[PDB]
């Protein structure tokens, strides 16, 4: 997941 | 879990047995066909009471376990019984290994 | 000569049953039918 | 309920999952108009992944329930599926190959309708569904419903032959399976017309996709020889002989086909999962001695038909080509395969059946190659010869006579390859010494004179 920082919100489906 | 430990008065039974053999048509009293079937394993052999309804549609290999059963004797031969609280339930099929050598139904 | 009658019966049975190309060839031990590829 | 069963039948947890799916999909709809229904449905699907899967399975079961509801729920499934229903197709495959023994006839028809819809729409992964549904057809059987199902899926495949064309491996799977069905089916005028349709489709596929048919294996020729009386196959064979490059420029000739190998998928796919699982259980759990009960059960239940004799040959091919046990299990005291081969051979009650079974056994022996092939194709054979010398000399003598006489009879222009394969197999037995010495078996005193004489004559190296 290079487009999202690790400290960004996770999109849980 | 051995076949040998089916005693009268036992509670909370969870034993596992396989019906490798088929019951045979026989006459008892007048009008009822209370069939009987025998199975064997490496521990021992015991007979199973087979009613007409189950005995018509039975095919070998089924796995069933009883609860709140009570052992019975039929003409000197031990026979399992189900009723007055007892109930049967099938689990699986074909995941067993048998041993027909220790059978006590021989002469 | 019962061998002739037996061979005729064998040919009849082979033609009735074999739904593919087949060869009937005699063998010393008595074998008569052996499938192979088309010519 | 949906699946036929009785009180004594086990409470199937998969079926309980299906029932919960029925509950959620129906009770959530509540007979409201489709608009708000699909709105709420999409909300529930997008809530999370397991509920999405539950909704998908509920839609799938509704497709198997009632016609109008099947139409509406297939519409809703196509509208609400997120990932394209690939894992849903996986679960469809599992339910199919597991519960087909108990599936109701109306559910079967509606599932066939769903399969046709998926194939026509070109949903990804439909090739897997097609080939697993194809695998459930039992060979050597003449049940009306099974033949109707085969005809229906054949119609589906014929109308969507282009979808087969874009699916490379499915071409080979379909053509092989339909050849097997062709050699199985005959007897009635309807079956004659069905035969005509199948042979026309197979010839069209073989000509149009000869390069793709190359990887089927030598068993393609085995199917060809049984259906060689039809002039189409004779014409195709003559065209191959005259100019093999004409039908495909890269296809140099029959040399590549003969030197090639047959993949396990073709041998495996003709068997239903139950028989293969039983054989795996026997080869993995059953110790030597108990094999009689299971095989007799399977024989009386199924292998009791006129076509069962060829089904024995099919099972022999499946055991030889697919079943490749490890050496570690070989070392153990698990049930040796020599007993399995002996039971398979002794049940051939007609000369034609025995001939077919022996040809099936010797089919791999024609073109042996040590580097790419395992010794498992000849270890049961040599074990049978060594173990059947004393108790059953007749089986050993018959097999030896057939394998000695097949060498010049098979094909004199290629008999040298047969001798080369036999020599390679003998060298493979010598290098990996399953037996201490091969000398006593070659010149066994109780074997006939001419067999030992020609064995000495053909192979002076092993003397």
């Amino acid at each position: 997941s290079p487009s999202y920082s690790p400290t960004s919100p996770s999109y849980s489906p | 879990t051995f076949v040998k430990d089916i005693k009268p008065g036992l509670k909370n039974l969870n034993l596992i047995f396989i019906v490798l053999e088929t019951g045979r048509v026989t006459k008892t009293k007048d009008g009822h066909e209370v069939r009987t079937c025998k199975v064997a394993d490496k521990t021992g052999s015991i007979n199973i009471s087979v009613w007409d309804d189950v005995g018509n549609l039975i095919q070998p290999g089924d796995i069933i376990r009883l609860t709140k059963g009570y052992a019975s004797v039929f003409k000197g031969c031990l026979t399992l019984y189900t009723g007055r609280g007892g109930d049967l339930q099938k689990i699986g099929e074909f995941c067993m290994v048998y041993s027909e050598v220790p059978n006590f139904s021989e002469p | 000569q019962h061998i002739a009658a037996q061979q005729k019966a064998a040919l009849q049975h082979a033609h009735a049953h074999s739904s593919g190309y087949f060869i009937t060839q005699d063998s010393a031990f008595g074998n008569l039918i052996l499938p192979v590829l088309p010519r | 309920r949906l699946l036929l069963s009785t009180s004594l039948d086990a409470k199937d947890e998969l079926e309980e999952r299906l029932e919960r799916c029925m509950s959620i999909v129906t009770s959530m709809t509540a007979g409201v108009s489709e608009r708000e229904a699909n709105d709420a449905l999409n909300a529930y699907v997008c809530k999370g992944l397991p509920q999405h899967e539950e909704i998908c399975l509920g839609l799938f079961t509704l497709i198997l329930t009632e016609p109008a509801q099947a139409q509406k729920c297939y519409r809703d499934l196509a509208l609400v599926s997120r990932d394209g229903m690939n894992i849903v197709l996986n679960k469809i495959n599992q339910i199919l190959m597991e519960k087909y023994l108990k599936l109701q006839d109306t559910c079967r028809t509606q599932l066939v309708w769903l399969v046709r819809e998926l194939v026509k729409s070109g949903v990804l992964g439909a090739d897997g569904v097609c080939m697993t549904f194809m695998k459930q057809i039992a060979g050597g059987d003449v049940t009306a419903k099974n033949i109707w199902l085969a005809e229906s899926v054949l119609d589906i495949l014929t109308e969507q032959r282009e979808w087969v064309l874009k699916s490379s491996i499915l071409i080979a799977m379909a053509v092989y399976t339909y050849l097997r069905l062709i050699v199985d089916h005959h007897g009635t005028a309807q079956l004659q017309a069905l035969r005509q349709k199948e042979v026309d489709f197979c010839i069209s596929l073989l000509r149009e996709r000869f390069m793709e048919c190359l990887m089927i294996g030598r068993d393609l020729v085995r199917l060809l020889q049984n259906v060689a009386r039809i002039p189409e196959f004779e014409l195709l064979w003559k065209d191959i002989i005259h100019n093999p490059q004409a039908l495909s420029p890269q296809f140099t000739g029959i040399l590549q086909l003969l030197q090639s190998r047959t993949s396990r998928k073709f041998l495996a796919c003709r068997l239903t999962p139950d028989m293969e699982t039983k054989l795996l259980f026997m080869t993995s759990r059953v110790r030597f001695g108990q094999q009689k009960r299971y095989q007799d059960w399977f024989q009386r239940q199924y292998l009791s038909t006129p076509d069962s004799q060829s089904l024995r040959c099919d099972l022999i091919r499946y055991i030889c080509g697919v079943v490749h046990p490890s050496n570690e299990v070989l070392s153990s005291d698990i049930l040796p395969r020599w007993a399995i081969i002996g039971w398979l051979l002794t049940t051939c009650t007609s000369n034609v059946a025995a001939s077919n079974a022996k040809l099936a056994l010797f089919y791999d022996w024609l073109f042996f190659s040590p580097d790419k092939d395992s010794i498992m194709n000849i270890e049961p054979a040599i074990l049978v010869m060594h173990h059947s010398m004393k108790p059953h000399p007749a089986i050993t003598a018959t097999l030896l006579d057939f394998m000695c006489r097949i060498i010049p009879n098979f094909y004199p222009p290629l008999e040298g390859h047969v001798r080369q394969g036999v020599f390679s197999s003998l060298n493979h037995i010598v290098e990996k010494r399953v037996l201490a010495h091969l000398a006593p078996l070659f010149d066994n005193p109780k074997l006939d004179k001419e067999l030992r004489a020609m064995l000495r004559e053909k192979f002076p190296e092993f003397c």
